[PDB]
RNA sequence: GAAGACGGUCGAACUUGACUAUCUAGAGGAAGUAAAAGUCGUAACAAGGUUUCCGUAGGUAAACCUGCGGAAGGAUCAUUA
RNA sequence: AAAGGAAUUGACGGAAGGGCACCACCAGGAGUGGAGCCUGCGGCUUAAUUUGACUCAACACGGGAAACCUCACCCGGCCCGG
RNA sequence: GCCGCUAGAGGUGAAAUUCUUGGACCGGCGCAAGACGGACCAGAGCGAAAGCAUUUGCCAAGAAUGUUUUCAUUAAUCAAGAACGAAAGUCGGAGGUUCGAAGACGAUCAGAUACCGUCGUAGUUCCGACCAUAAACGAUGCCGACCGGCGAUGCGGCGGCGU
RNA sequence: UGACGGGGAAUCAGGGUUCGAUUCCGGAGAGGGAGCCUGAGAAACGGCUACCACAUCCAAGGAAGGCAGCAGGCGCGCAAAU
């Protein structure tokens, strides 16, 4: 198994207009490779979604619709977590 | 263009004889697959023992909540669900009651407002639901 | 959904079900 | 002139092999058509905002997108010596 | 319990072509928008800052320029006109 | 490849990725490579349908018309069966200029792993061996008969002033 | 094949379609299969011999079985008489 994940993952939920959400996780790792775990989230989670390049920062990944909750049941279900590491910031 | 010669009985009858299977009825009722996967097995009424007592909600245009038994039948041991027909007839049933069941009225289609249920009940053990329903007969 | 995809997809499923049936 | 007995035949039945119908318990696992106040977007109908669709081949959460050949059910029945 | 074919009227278009109008531009004038002030509306506070109206078809509009009545609104009390 | 000028070329709604003082784009004379056959080209032609276009050959084949030629019902449609069948595709070989799925980048957008640009593999190209599907469309089976007109067009034949 | 065959039945304009286990004829079988005795006539079962299957009485040494005859009860059933 690779290396553990760096200290603290935040997720970032905001809105855009209408009944729609906009939603961003941050900083998983700089150790792991295969970021294109986009297709993993967006396959299970049935929604658009991908990575946009921002620099000096987590490699923060935009998905459209809210799911704040279905990270916790993804990241619980897989490897990586602690699950005392996620800081919600919904409304 | 039809073959239609005198001497070509053969291949009329023999043509008539294969493009009566796509007629439906004919194909429905005489290839023998229906027969085996209705409850009954061709049947008029079936006597069967009540399972749990359910509502289903009618279709789309119409609102309520249909009262239905479901009835697992005693004779080939299928599990089937059956409309308890009328007004406050619900009432009169106890579970694990012998019922006589009878179809819908269409003949193997399941439809009315109630989606997938092509079954009534007539009887519940020995008396019907005329009888107890109007005050002539009791428990 | 245009029928030439819906043609593709059961295409696709069929050939993912002769791959998953002649492993045995 | 009875029982029995060698042999002969007709031969039910049991024995271990097959193979082949009909129904049944099937842990999982993959599909539907309804229910229609869930979620993600708009692929189709207006030149539906990239004209649609057919055959095939590759890809992608998803409608779909792109290639090469074909059709108008096209958005032209026609455009000049 | 319809799915579909052809055809008519209508609505709609991110189609083609005409027409009208100073609630359109062009010829142009006084302006408005920047400035102090009256006044309405959005917010903010209040015990209340009552209220309807939000693109022409809201915002000097309820003929609404209210010191009491108006007066709905707040704080305290009489009153049957039960 | 050789010249001989120069600071931009390309591309787009706008741009950026790409190329360029080791000399690009444009101009000139040349060589070679592979694909392709414009304009003439039409509601015109041929083919059983798929399809088919530079010249001159050679190889067989065919509709139409003309016929006082011959045979004398040999015919129509087609279970079984067979031949061909665009493009994509698969395998073996040769070829590879351009286009171009997959892919790598750029930019448009909230997001586009789509349209829009730069480059590109497999393929497109040819010779063999497969596959037999298309909106393979006149969305209209084939043979025969009968039933109004009209003016041209392709081919073959006949008859008519003229030019 | 929820198939005994036929004379026939219910529908029916003409054509058809469907039904016929059923009182008349013809076949087949008496739980499943065999094999026989007598007799003119049987592969008889209100005859016999076994095997299979299921069942009754027993002093556990043995004995006897066959309603798809009329009535009747069990059971299966929506569904059939003293």
């Amino acid at each position: 198994l690779p290396a553990g994940t760096e200290d603290y993952i935040h997720i970032r939920i905001q809105q855009r207009n209408g009944r729609k959400t906009l939603t961003t996780v941050q900083g998983i790792a700089d150790d792991y490779d295969k970021k294109k775990l986009v297709k993993a989230f967006k396959k299970k989670f049935a929604c658009n979604g991908t990575v946009i390049e921002h620099p000096e920062y987590g490699e923060v990944i935009q998905l459209q619709g809210d799911q704040r909750k279905n990270i916790c049941q993804f990241l619980v279900e897989i490897g990586l977590a602690k699950d005392d590491q996620l800081k919600v910031h919904g409304f | 263009g039809k073959c239609r010669g005198l001497r070509t009985a053969r291949k009329l009858r023999s043509h008539r004889r294969d493009q009566k299977w796509h007629d439906k009825q004919y194909k429905k009722a005489h290839l023998g697959t229906a027969l085996k996967a209705n409850p009954f097995g061709g049947a008029s009424h079936a006597k069967g023992i009540v399972l749990e007592k359910v509502g289903v909600e009618a279709k789309q245009p119409n609102s309520a909540i249909r009262k239905c038994v479901r009835v697992q039948l005693i004779k080939n041991g299928k599990k089937i669900t059956a409309f308890v027909p009328n007004d406050g007839c619900l009432n009169f049933i106890e579970e694990n009651d012998e019922v006589l069941v009878a179809g819908f009225g269409r003949k193997g289609h399941a439809v009315g407002d109630i989606p997938g249920v092509r079954f009534k009940v007539v009887k519940v053990a020995n008396v019907s639901l005329l009888a107890l329903y109007k005050g002539k007969k009791e428990r | 959904m245009r029928a030439k995809w819906r043609k593709k997809r059961m295409r696709r499923l069929k050939r993912k079900r002769r791959k998953m049936r002649q492993r045995s």
